[PDB]
């Protein structure tokens, strides 16, 4: 599947040692599948597969 | 948390304060003052009739 339209918003951010940060992402889809994450950063680690 | 205030010193007006922490949404508490009482220390000097 493609997507098409997205954005970005991040409504709360701590940097302590654990996982102190949550984020929302909206999309369009052509279809029902499934799809990988991953970040483009080093500084930045994400838990989702 | 550990949150401080003041309040005056007038008895049948109520007053509220905002508490905030990030992360978490925000919190209104609302306080009013009943009575106020002074009491001393005393001692007996003599007695007359």
């Amino acid at each position: 599947p493609s997507v098409t339209d997205m954005s970005c918003e991040v409504p709360a951010c701590t940097h302590s040692s654990d996982f102190g940060g949550v984020a929302i992402i909206k999309y369009t889809a052509s279809k029902k599948g499934k799809c990988a994450v991953h970040s483009m950063t080093n500084a930045v680690t994400i838990r989702e597969a | 948390y550990e949150h401080v205030t003041v309040i005056p010193n007038t008895v049948g007006v109520p007053y509220k304060t905002l508490v905030n922490r990030p992360g978490y949404s925000p919190m209104v508490l609302e306080m009013e003052l009943q009575s106020v009482t002074l009491e001393p220390t005393l001692s007996l000097d003599y007695i007359t009739c």
